[PDB]
């Protein structure tokens, strides 16, 4: 029987650090590859790096594999993270006589947080350009092991953080959103600081 | 119209199309959110012959009955299980690695009446964040839309932008005890103070929704929600 077992669900790592990515597998094959993909949000899975069974640890720029034949272990590092690492990475076997089926695991999402060297953590209101009374609040400029707390309200929605790359300027930033439909809603307390 | 976004009512069907050229065996795969990608079945056009995994019924997925076309992939009698990025995908001729196309994303929902649109709305940039940072984030707002098949993208002066922006990477559930929840996704575009200070500059926000076709009857009262692009925009000002 073939298994593939991606333990970890997902891992955050700072901009130029390194990640490692488990991958567990059972397989009664003699000789066999383990592939690992990248899958992004426009839903594409592109091949990164493949690990023969009777092969040196396998090394593709920033990839890297470490194979432990007999642990049944074939962990991807990638190296010097930049943002456009975040995706979902799945590792996959494949039996190689008779190339056929691959056998994937769960995918282990990674998220690249920018190193914010100078923080600004702050709190605006944002009027609505055609309504003005309709409003939304931004949290900007915080640093990355900031932890953006949860909506513990039904009626007011907190999204996850993202960063943009104001990239004219060498300036990254991360930001969250919160949003409610109530007049009783206060950018300060929204955020929970 | 994009193929890579289907939204069918439960019963239907679908054909998904495979975007990579066939010579060898083309291999289908079903990524469920959560779940491994797993192969439900693969064709030779040149053989005219199917091989299915096991567990599936041989009436679910349909390859024939195309007037005079390579082999399909039409699934039949679709339950909201069949939810789904499909993919298609071939072993490379050096058989060093398996290609992978495009997914095709498929939504099968209970009625199509739980299709809606998004509002769109700008808000533009605080004037403190203006008079501290000399910057001036402005954020999109799409809400009350499904399913979650959108491409929020900003326009600057009639121009697609690609810096100074971050989407959500995931919508969030508006009711999300719901199950058939509408959705909400919100977006920043950050520029210079004095950018965003001059009233000449136009900014605008817009959402393609992948909706309903021309096909679709559905039975509702308000605007067919087909797939469109929804925009709101906001000029600069200096005060």
């Amino acid at each position: 029987a073939q298994k593939v077992t991606q333990a970890q669900s997902s891992v955050s790592m700072p901009v130029r650090k390194a990640v490692t990515l488990n991958c567990l597998y059972e397989t009664s094959w003699w000789s066999y590859y383990i592939f690992w993909y990248k899958q992004l949000p426009s839903k594409e899975m592109i091949f990164l790096i493949r690990q023969g069974s009777d092969e040196q640890n396998a090394k593709s720029g920033r990839y890297s594999v470490n194979f432990k034949k007999a642990a049944k272990s074939v962990a991807l590092t990638i190296s010097a993270l930049q943002l456009e690492d975040s995706a979902k990475y799945f590792c996959a076997l494949g039996e190689l006589r008779w190339p056929d089926k691959l056998i994937f695991g769960k995918g282990t999402r990674v998220t690249v947080e920018p190193n914010i060297q100078n923080p600004d953590p702050a709190v605006y209101q944002l009027r609505d350009s055609k309504s003005s009374d309709k409003s939304v609040c931004l949290f900007t400029d915080f640093d990355s092991q900031t932890n953006v707390s949860q909506s513990k309200d039904s009626d007011v929605y907190i999204t996850d953080k993202c960063v943009l790359d104001m990239r004219s300027m060498d300036f990254k930033s991360n930001s969250a959103v919160a949003w409610s439909n109530k007049s009783d809603f206060a950018c300060a307390n929204a955020f929970n600081n | 119209g994009r193929t890579k976004s289907v939204i069918r009512q439960t019963g239907s069907s679908a054909e998904i199309t495979c975007d990579l050229a066939e010579g060898g065996y083309i291999h289908w795969y079903l990524h469920q959110e959560g779940k491994a990608p797993q192969r439900l079945l693969y064709y030779d056009s040149y053989t005219s012959s199917v091989v299915l995994e096991s567990g599936i019924s041989p009436g679910k997925y349909d390859t024939y009955g195309s007037t005079r076309k390579n082999l399909r992939m039409i699934l039949r009698n679709l339950i909201e299980n069949d939810s789904g990025v499909y993919y298609c995908a071939t072993w490379d001729g050096d058989y060093y690695k398996k290609l992978f196309g495009s997914g095709t994303t498929l939504v099968v929902t209970e009625d199509l009446k739980n299709v809606f649109p998004p509002e769109v709305a700008v808000f533009e940039p605080s004037e403190a964040e203006i008079s501290h940072t000399q910057k001036a984030t402005l954020v999109c707002l799409a809400t009350g839309f499904y399913p979650d098949h959108v491409e929020l993208s900003w326009w600057v002066n009639g121009k697609e932008v690609h810096s100074g922006v971050c989407t959500d990477p995931q919508p969030l559930k508006e009711q999300p005890a719901l199950n058939d929840s509408r959705y909400a996704l919100s977006s920043r575009l950050r520029v210079s103070a004095t950018f965003w200070q001059n009233p000449r500059n136009h900014f605008r926000c817009q959402v393609q929704f992948y909706g309903l076709s021309e096909n679709d009857e559905w039975t509702q009262d308000r605007a067919k929600p087909v797939t469109q692009i929804v925009s709101a925009e906001a000029w600069g000002r200096a005060d």
